[PDB]
RNA sequence: AAUUUCUACUAAGUGUAGAUAAAGU
């Protein structure tokens, strides 16, 4: 009557299991000697040109069907923009614009085999390149993915990449604002002076003004209207022709008054060291565009007084949060000065902060689009003006970027020639990635300016020049990309091209194809134009090695190092699921649908570069936790011995449950075996600070079935059983960062690393799951924050979350019968097909997305948590405060300090559910450059310091008339530090103990030191083992509101655990 | 001259990669590396090319069986052809040790 | 020249140390023996010195680390600085084997 | 440090443990 025996043959999944194939026999020279790789791989080759020509007909296409469009609704969009009564129009102008797309004659033909077999060698009208289109006749298949993407630009669906988002919402826009802007700036011309030269050398037939029209709109859809438009703006040869934004500037140089200048329309892997290094000499010289439009930038920054504070803008976001830290003090000062001009508004005379007002002021804050400098300058203090930092700062940024570039003269002089590789060489590569990294920096800093664009009172006068020079700027991305792609690159390649034959329909099914097998060698034979098995008509292997040497078959051998004769281990994964394909117990489980494709790869490593560690010598073995510290092989180990030689990759689909029959809900299932079980058990999982995952098995009633780390990944093999610490690996990795002139291969190194290190994980976590029935309890990743001491990123545990998805929906044990209920033919599905990082909240089948608030700070004991503030700001605040408390006595029996509080006279404290807590003075504490401190002596020596008597009982009266300034700062210090549960040392030393301040009903204080030198024990043993447990916990929390509900109103049952009921359980449990 | 500096400069390296071959992995030296032969009788300091990083694995060339070392993780693909020991973790490299230091590390 | 040449005859020798000091005693060469550098790019036979016998121990000099080779049995004493492999048995030589040829005994 | 491919290896000697849905953009 176990949970998991029936989720299994829920739904249908498909993977593909990639081999190599093994020429057999005669068949590698038979296949040189037609020379059925040369064909293939020009083919590969001239895809690009091809690809490039259908590119070319598809802007010609553009470009016609963008001539015969005239719309109806642009008049009403510009009448009505100079918040939901126009966006209904604009996607009604996008959905005119699609349908004038989609509605020509010949949009059929685009995506289809017509367009490479008629219409492509008759547009061309080049013998050379009707070669090219007519090579690939038959091959239309090949393009399938090519025209699958080259069709999202022809639609309306507005994402940042196609056609109609890029003429309608970032065009029409800034055509809108060039039509105020020329409303404006106007009466400074004449036909007589350079408009008639403008009209005439430019337009030749209309006048200037009909581009400031409305309805003239339908003209600049066209690559070239935008081209003529621009070339009106900014000045086109024809005879240098000045353009209005310089006419502006003359006016502007003339007599001094800042004058907005127009904004122009949008338009709609490197192979060598010198080549990269020729680009990067090329955009980024101290005369290319990116520096001018750098010293523009500055120029514009450092005269950023002469216009109207009220006009800029700073956009919502990230941004704000840096813009305070660099600004006003630290990271959130802007966001609280908001929130008290919000509570001064929608916040009555009563202290009745709730979770649910404070999430409603989060989101009001969240949906402001920008912030106005004015605002920012109202929210600051006397004599600090916001306009005069953000001009510094940007000035010392401007100034670092200068710096670097005088620390870099050396890569732009024409002498420079490259000594070793650029992949080996890091003092070069170090300059070009601090130069980049400063200016991308700057970059993204002043990416902040655009404040969301949409909205009234831009300052036009600082806009213009500010996108003038942004527009060149944001190249810096696609270059800093390349070269960094180009610098983490593997010394080898994966490149590869599909194999033919010949034949457009080959492989497609089981064609000219077919899969032998004989004994245990599995064999793939394609026809081209002893005993075996076919795959069962069986043959003679004297007629089919017969075959093999005329030449009317082409025998490979399938081939991984599984169905080696020297391996005795375990299988992979994927073999397992191969050799499954042909089996009796497979009866309609994994089975062959779909055809396969034959790849290849040319050898990338040149055989002088291949590197060896030479027979019978003593090798040393990396794994610091190995009893074995030296081996000694009798044969040659080449290193990357798989791509110094040609190799024919064979990628083949299996579809598994193809036939499902138990189809029902995952999520509904799970919720009712949950609340029918009288013991469910709950695996949680937390990111530690010292430990890379911490598991937490916690059974039906918050008892700790189990809890370790996840430190160190254990193999099992031959009943032997080894070791390794993937956390000392990543402190190696780490301190190798440290040491590197450049760090653009090491995180590269790390990625990957945390990569299997989370790949291992998963089969941990799947095999704790497979023996207790249990249930995943993950951090919720949307909401949250992890205090940047955490090693695991949020990346890496989204593809962490991602890898458990793909896994658990079809989970396998390799040890296990595979018929048997568990195996790779009957596997369980208990999770649902992975669909965004967004919908990964609240549930997945066996997966609970559990919010991570109040879970490592809190006593596992007692449910206590600090949700008190004891920073000290001033004397009002911290007599207020001291002042609060019910009582505050030495109690001499114990030799404590007892501050009994009461949570109702504290704001901000109303998730708490026992609001009368008592906590004393009990051990002792590790500040922040750490040092410990026994509380209680700290305590005594700060009275005493300051002539304070505590002998006698309740010197709350007694100690709020102190008059000094700093001794209410320290008191706040140790108070703030006597609340601090989570303590450990700054220099790596693994003490990360987890203390609390009250005592339980048996009256004794936590403490994880007591449980720590234990195995079996009850309670966390640190920070992060609290952490999982509080994760488990409120999934307990959730089983408990299932079995409270009925069996069907389980669906609707919210499990979004808030902070008062979280803080009710964690204090009643127990 | 050039023909016995670079012998000398050979059998240095093909003295220390047979040291250096047997220690385990966490006691290997901080190197300076480069790929023209360095010559420690000489090897002044102060140049602005020379990072003192660890060594990892010791491997053999293929086709002249010539001994390549492998900068910091065999994973960085940082594969050099001369190496020499030094008492330096940054551009502050202290001094140069010897055939002898590096063998007492175990 | 003769510098060169000594420093070849004593990277050769390092070397012919480094591989045999693992070989198992009995698939140690047959070797020619002396005290002066040994060549085998110019190495003749003919000479009325030169005794093909097989390798035993291989130990360093305790003053300078040269490496010394114990020919036939440690107990006979005969202890040289530098050998050649060759395939002979007496007088009677054949050719010099290489380093290869050396390494492929085991 | 060998791999269909990835990570950590050498894991008992031409491999070990786990994972792996490819193509195209
Ligand atoms: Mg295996
Ligand atoms: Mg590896």
């Amino acid at each position: 009557m176990s949970k998991l025996e029936k989720f299994t043959n829920c739904y249908s999944l498909s993977k593909t299991l990639r081999f190599k194939a093994i020429p057999v026999g005669k068949t590698q020279e038979n296949i040189d000697n037609k020379r059925l790789l040369v064909e293939d791989e020009k083919r590969a080759e001239d895809y690009k040109g091809v690809k490039k020509l259908l590119d070319r007909y598809y802007l010609s296409f553009i470009n016609d069907v963008l001539h015969s469009i005239k719309l109806k609704n642009l008049n009403n969009y510009i009448s009505l923009f100079r918040n939901k009564e126009l966006e209904n129009l604009e996607i009604n102008l996008r959905k005119e614009i699609a349908k004038a797309f989609k509605g020509n004659e010949g949009y059929k033909s685009l995506f289809k085999k017509d367009i490479i077999e008629t219409i492509l060698p008759e547009f061309l009208d080049d013998k050379d390149e009707i070669a090219l289109v007519n090579s690939f006749n038959g091959f239309t298949t090949a393009f399938t993915g090519f025209f699958d993407n080259r069709e999202n630009m022809f639609s309306e669906e507005a994402k940042s990449t196609s056609i109609a988002f890029r003429c309608i919402n970032e065009n029409l826009t800034r055509y809108i604002s060039n039509m105020d802007i020329f409303e404006k700036v106007d009466a400074i011309f004449d036909k007589h002076e350079v408009q008639e030269i403008k009209e005439k050398i430019l337009n030749s037939d209309y006048d200037v003004e009909d581009f400031f029209e409305g309805e003239f709109f339908n003209f600049v859809l066209t690559q070239e209207g935008i081209d003529v438009y621009n070339a009106i703006i900014g000045g086109f040869v024809t005879e240098k022709i000045k353009g209005l934004n310089e006419y502006i500037n003359l006016y502007n140089q003339k007599t001094k008054q800042k004058l907005p200048k127009f904004k122009p329309l949008y338009k709609q892997g490197y192979t060598s060291d010198e080549e990269v290094l020729e680009v990067f000499r090329n955009t980024l010289n101290k005369n290319s565009e990116i520096f001018s439009s750098i010293k523009k930038l500055e120029k514009l920054f450092k005269n950023f007084d002469e216009y109207s504070s009220a006009g800029i803008f700073v956009k919502n976001g990230p941004a704000i949060s840096t813009i305070s830290k660099d600004i006003f003090g630290e990271w959130n000062v802007i966001r609280d000065k908001w929130n008290a001009e919000y509570d001064d508004i929608h916040l009555k005379k009563k202290a009745v902060v709730t979770e649910k007002y404070e999430d409603d002021r989060r989101k009001s804050f969240k949906k402001i689009g920008s912030f106005s400098l004015e605002q920012l300058q109202e929210y600051a203090d006397a004599d600090l003006s916001v306009v005069e930092k953000l001009k510094e700062i940007i000035i010392q940024k401007v100034d670092e970027i200068y710096k670097v570039y005088g620390s870099s003269e050396k890569l732009f002089d024409a002498d420079f020639v490259l000594e070793k590789s650029l992949k080996k060489n890091d003092a070069v590569v170090a300059i070009m990635k601090d130069l980049l990294d400063s200016v991308k920096s700057f970059e993204n800093y002043i990416k902040a300016f655009f404040g969301e664009g949409k909205e009234t009172n831009r300052d036009e006068s600082f806009y213009g020049d500010f996108v003038l020079a942004y527009d060149i700027l944001l190249k810096v991305d696609h270059i800093y990309d390349a070269i960094r792609n180009y610098v983490t690159q593997k010394p080898y390649s994966k490149d590869k091209f599909k194999l033919y034959f010949q034949n457009p329909q080959f492989m497609g099914g089981w064609y000219r194809a077919t899969i032998l097998r004989y004994g245990s060698k599995y064999y793939l034979a394609i026809m081209d134009k002893g005993n075996y098995e076919k795959i069962f008509e069986s043959a003679s292997k004297k007629e089919v090695d017969k075959l093999v040497e005329e030449g009317k078959l082409y025998m490979f051998q399938i081939y991984n190092k599984d169905f080696s004769d020297k391996s005795h281990g375990t299988p992979n994964l994927h073999t397992m699921y191969f050799k499954l394909l042909f089996d009796e117990n497979n009866h309609g489980q994994i089975r062959l649908s779909g055809g396969a494709e034959l790849f290849m790869r040319r050898a990338s490593l040149k055989k002088e570069e291949l590197v060896v560690h030479p027979a019978n010598s003593p090798i040393a073995n990396k794994n610091p936790d190995n009893p074995k510290k030296t081996t000694t092989l009798s044969y040659d180990v080449y290193k990357d011995k798989r791509f110094s030689e040609d190799q024919y990759e064979l990628h083949i689909p299996i579809a598994i449950n193809k036939c499902p029959k138990n189809i029902f809900k995952i999520n509904t299932e799970v919720r009712v075996l949950l609340k029918h079980d009288d013991n469910p058990y709950v695996i949680g999982i937390d990111r530690g600070e010292r430990n890379l995952l911490y598991i937490v098995v916690v059974d039906g009633k918050g008892n700790i079935v189990e809890q370790y780390s996840l430190n160190e990944i254990i193999n099992n093999f031959n009943g032997i059983r080894i070791k390794t610490d993937y956390h000392s690996l990543l402190d190696k990795k780490e301190k190798e960062r440290f040491e590197a002139r450049q760090n653009w291969t090491s995180i590269e190194n790390i990625k990957e690393l945390k990569a299997g290190y989370i790949s291992q994980v998963v089969h941990k976590i799947c095999e704790l799951v497979e023996k207790y029935d249990a249930v995943i309890a993950l951090e919720d990743l949307n909401s949250g924050f992890k205090n940047s001491r955490v090693k695991v990123e949020k990346q890496v545990y989204q593809k962490f979350e991602k890898m458990l998805i793909d896994k658990l929906n079809y989970m396998v044990d390799k040890k296990s019968n595979p018929c048997a209920t568990g195996g790779a033919l009957k596997g369980y599905q208990i999770t649902n097909k992975f669909e965004s990082f967004k919908s990964m909240s609240t549930q997945n089948g066996f997966i609970f997305y559990i919010p991570a608030w109040l879970t490592s700070k809190i006593d596992p004991s007692t449910g206590f948590v600090n949700l008190l503030k004891t920073k000290y700001t001033s004397i009002a605040d911290s007599k207020k405060f001291i002042s609060s408390f019910d009582r505050i006595m030495y109690v001499p029996e114990e030799d404590l300090f007892e501050f009994a509080l009461d949570y109702k006279n504290f704001s901000r404290t109303d998730a708490d559910y026992i609001k009368k807590w008592k906590l004393y003075s009990y051990g002792n504490r590790i500040r922040i450059d750490w040092e410990e401190v026994c509380l209680t002596s700290a305590y005594k020596e700060l009275f005493n310091k300051y002539g304070i008597n505590y002998q006698q009982g309740d010197i709350r009266a007694l100690l709020c008339e102190q008059s000094d300034k700093a001794f209410y700062s320290s008191f706040m210090a140790l108070m703030s530090l006597m609340l601090q549960m989570r303590n450990s040392i700054t220099g790596r030393t693994d003490v990360d103990f987890l203390i609390s301040p009250v005592k339980n009903s048996d009256g004794i204080f936590y403490d994880s030191r007591n449980y720590e030198a234990q195995e079996n024990a009850i309670l966390p043993k640190n920070a992060d083992a609290n952490g999982a447990y509080n994760i488990a916990r409120k999934v307990l929390w959730a089983i408990g509101q299932f079995k409270k509900a009925e069996d069907e109103k389980l669906d609707k049952v919210k499990i979004a655990i808030s902070n008062k009921e979280w803080l009710e359980y964690a204090q009643t449990s127990v | 001259i050039r023909a016995c500096i670079i012998k000398e400069i050979d059998l240095y390296t093909e003295q220390l990669y047979n040291i250096i071959k047997s220690l385990p992995y966490d006691k290997r030296p901080n190197v300076v590396y480069s790929d023209q032969p360095l010559d420690p009788n000489n090897l002044d300091l102060s140049e602005p090319e020379l990072w003192a990083e660890q060594v990892g694995e010791c491997m053999r060339y293929a086709h002249n069986d010539q001994p390549c070392f492998y900068i910091g993780s065999t994973k960085r693909e940082l594969r050099v052809n001369y190496i020499v020991p030094v008492i330096g973790v940054r551009d502050e490299i202290e001094r140069v040790m010897t055939l002898e230091e590096v063998r007492n590390l175990h």
